[PDB]
């Protein structure tokens, strides 16, 4: 039961998306939103794109326009809350009372401890401070070493290239994007990346540095004028474990965003929820989730006959010449291919199935397939195998019809 | 200066044809009989709104990230887009559909 | 805490909760709801001595530490509406609650292969689920056993002693893989092996013909009976229809709370933080049920009391063996102590992880178990040399080091 006052900790995409559904669903009680960053809440995905380019923080601004008569407290940290007093201590000395408390504190990046004391600069990229900072480090005749081959290593590599930097990349796995991409796509994309001016080093390790030169485990030397660490993000659930809620690198929540603690909710990167596709409680590190879990949770708070979050996971990545969309599971017992898998005209889709049922699907420069495959996903459909591989088949009339 | 971007048939009800004046790619939509011409590029990730997108009513959805705008003012009806679409004046002069690739409001 | 208190289920978990609520102070109403007709009983002596004698009287739980409880025995809870603060039972009776406790435990996994297949087929968990067995373990008989799990191997060894011909086929290489150390599991297969038990491995299961029990290697496993012990699954249905966060158990913090306010969960039905790996697992033991249920009652009553914080530990009686296991089965090293003997066992395995004890195990050696639990709980890094000197006193060690 939603009771005023409503207090949200974190002013990111989940916060913002969350309180707009509060009001723009008819809740005009008191709301306060706390964030430890000082600046209007800003979209994060454009940082890996546009921002290194025309470095405008003013077009990537989360526009909290749909949240009237909200109280923002930016540049203010939440140190702790008391579930038994129903208050939150902030950094500026103030006490926030609450009937309902929402943790939407996201995740932080797990920097390099081996690049602990590097004479060269290094940044973990997660904000509009770090953003501005790498970007402005991206000069034409220069070096840059990225550590990690996931989406941030790849996305930032790409523009580093467009920058004019000779980019090389350390990867600890034998593949890129192990966390959530079909292997085909991963193997595609790396081949995409080689053919552009990016120097890939799979299976390797950063054992340390020397003066101005990198140190892979194989004693390898790398002259880098700037380094970037995108080894992944850990949940910031610190205030959560502190107060006794259920946490395992992330805060557990059920279908309405409930925690194990009465009057406390949780959304976005910080949380661990069911993947209906797997059945396992995973943290889901997607914009997609950030927003829609946001909405689904604030509307159930305002309308309890309404369902809890049910949507299926999906995300994007826009690295170089590749507008990629990935939905549901990365893994199936069978894979189906459509289109032309070329590093110069790539325009295709992958479909992943499991005993007939679609468990997932990607799209590279083929948006028109995405929506219809996602809806097929959503009802766990097992369509006709041969039709799915028949390029005369349009997946919209298939998705739409039966 | 108004310049003829197409015909009133190239762009039928609920559909939409781009127009590449110079390199001024422009989105044209027909909504129940009225034409509204917008900037073809989605302000979020500069995907094509006329090619691939879904106009439901006077609402254009983005197939890339599934963001949504109004074709009459260019105002986002749903993020990820943060910015409105700029939109062009549009005249119909018989069977021809006029756009002045200047005066594109925002 | 809010009366009336309602506990769903009446196994060891619930009976410990209310028996402790009372002790802790609580003078409020309390109603317990048990689907089986039986007064609360204990499950470990079902694969053990009950099969040796078989008197339900003998395997009975003390409810006198928990006075003034409306035990609804013989009834099943069909749902709860958390919004309404009510429980729907099968006797048509409704139950309003202030505090609601889910202590339903779990059920014996089934095996399709013996689904209406000639001879009797059983699982051991419930009392009724123990006498049909006890009436099948005829002194002269054969018998077969699926899975070398705690109840499969306990029943294998209570069998033999009657002069009843076991036969154990398991789908994995060793025994006791879910939790025991690989060291422990080898000595137990050789020990049972040395006791008759034709132990088979990586060998499931197809076709039973009133003699020809199921198997992928055409085997006259030969039995009138089949006791199946293939693991169990959380009875988390009602919390599930309720919308609480589940995944083959109800996720609870160390205070017992679920994601639904005013609803708690205890014992085998739960998924909770194991403080050794820091993962949420089902802790399906006798000690967790008892202990967790007490520590949830204790903090509910007193506002200050700390949350539940024991590390896992269990026991298994298999023939002559008296196997006691502490913590995780493995780390980066293992020290062995005492005698690893075929006919007269008595040894101790301690597991280390970058020098800290993280696991222990003792067989027919109970004076050593107790101290290692003690060092296992503080995070001790004792001297490994000394740990292996058979003259080192582990009590001396524990009670000081
Ligand atoms: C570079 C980059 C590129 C990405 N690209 C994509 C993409 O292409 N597609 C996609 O689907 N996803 C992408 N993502 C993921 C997406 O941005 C996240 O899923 C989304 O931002 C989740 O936001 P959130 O609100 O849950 O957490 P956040 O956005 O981090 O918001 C958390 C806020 O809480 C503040 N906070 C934390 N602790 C406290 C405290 N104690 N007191 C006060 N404030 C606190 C934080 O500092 C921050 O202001 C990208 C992310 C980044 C960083
Ligand atoms: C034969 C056997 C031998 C064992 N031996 C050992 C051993 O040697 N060492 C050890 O550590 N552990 C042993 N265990 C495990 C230990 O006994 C269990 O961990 C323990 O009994 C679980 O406690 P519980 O109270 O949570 O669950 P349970 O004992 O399962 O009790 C839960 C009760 O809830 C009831 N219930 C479920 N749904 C409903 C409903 N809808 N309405 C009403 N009632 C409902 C169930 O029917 C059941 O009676 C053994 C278990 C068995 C079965
Ligand atoms: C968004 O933003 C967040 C961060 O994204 P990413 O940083 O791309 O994380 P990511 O988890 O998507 O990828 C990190 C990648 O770096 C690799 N890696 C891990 N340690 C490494 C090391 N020491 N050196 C080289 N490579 C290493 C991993 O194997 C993985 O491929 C995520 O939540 C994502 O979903
Ligand atoms: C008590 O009672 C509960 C139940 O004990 P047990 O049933 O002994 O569970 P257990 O988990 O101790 O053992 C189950 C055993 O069955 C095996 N197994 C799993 N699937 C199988 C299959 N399909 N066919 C044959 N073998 C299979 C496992 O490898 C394991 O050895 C536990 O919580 C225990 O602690
Ligand atoms: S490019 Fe249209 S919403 Fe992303």
């Amino acid at each position: 039961a939603l009771k005023a006052p409503v207090v949200v900790l974190g002013a990111g995409l989940a916060s913002v998306s969350f309180v707009a559904e509060l009001r723009q669903a008819g809740y005009q009680g008191l709301i306060t939103v706390v964030g430890d960053e000082a600046e209007r809440p800003y979209d994060r995905p454009p940082l890996s794109k546009d921002f290194m380019a025309h470095g405008d923080a003013e077009k990537i601004r989360l526009d909290c326009k749909r949240a009237p008569e909200v109280e923002w407290l930016l540049g203010v940290t939440a140190q702790s809350f008391d579930p038994q007093a129903h208050t939150v201590a902030l950094s500026d000395g103030r006490t926030l009372p609450y009937g309902t408390l929402v943790l939407a504190t996201g995740a932080a990046p797990r920097a390099l401890p081996t690049l602990q004391g590097a004479t060269m600069p290094v940044h973990t990229l997660r904000t509009l401070e770090d953003a501005r900072r790498i970007q402005a480090g991206l000069r034409p005749q220069s070096r840059l070493l990225i550590v990690g081959g996931g989406v941030i290593g790849l996305e930032l590599a790409a523009t580093a290239r467009t920058a004019g930097v000779h980019v090389s990349l350390v990867e600890t796995q034998p593949r890129l994007m192990s966390r959530a991409a079909p292997a085909t796509l991963a193997d595609f994309v790396a081949r995409y990346h080689a053919a552009q001016g990016v120097d890939l080093r799979f299976e390797r390790s950063v054992t340390g540095s020397v003066d101005g030169v990198v140190l892979l485990d194989d004693g390898t030397r790398i002259a880098a004028d700037m380094v970037v660490v995108g080894i992944g993000v850990l949940a910031n659930d610190a205030l959560a474990r502190a107060a006794g809620l259920a946490c395992d690198d992330g805060i557990f929540v059920d279908a309405y965003g409930r925690t194990t603690c009465p009057d406390v909710y949780a959304l976005g990167d910080v949380t661990r929820q069911r993947n209906p596709l797997s059945g396992r409680f995973e943290r889901i590190e997607t914009w997609s989730n950030a927003q829609n879990q946001g909405i689904a949770v604030a509307r159930h708070l305002v309308d309890p006959t309404a369902p809890g979050y049910a949507e299926l996971p999906w995300y994007w990545s826009d690295q170089g010449a590749l507008r990629i969309q990935v939905a549901g599971l990365a893994s199936g017992d069978e894979e189906i291919v459509r289109g032309e898998v070329s590093l110069d005209a790539p325009k295709f889709t992958l479909i992943e199935l499991q005993k007939g049922r679609i468990v997932g699907a990607t799209c590279v420069n083929n948006a028109r397939d995405f929506a219809p495959l996602r809806r097929l996903l959503a009802v766990g459909a097992k369509p006709d195998r041969a039709a799915l591989a028949d390029p005369a088949t349009d997946l919209r009339k298939l998705a739409a019809a039966v | 200066t108004f310049t003829k971007a197409c015909s009133v048939d190239e762009v039928p009800p609920g559909e939409a044809l781009q127009v590449s004046h110079d390199a001024q790619k422009v989105a044209i939509f027909n909504v129940d009989g009225e034409f509204f011409a917008t900037q073809d590029q989605c302000t979020h990730g500069e995907w094509s709104l006329s090619e691939g997108g879904y106009l439901d009513g006077d609402v254009v959805e983005c197939s890339l990230h599934m963001g949504k705008f109004c074709v009459r003012t260019g105002k986002v009806k749903s993020p990820p887009p943060c910015e409105p679409l700029k939109v062009y004046p549009i005249r119909i002069e018989g069977r021809d559909v006029l756009v002045d690739f200047s005066r594109a409001a925002l």
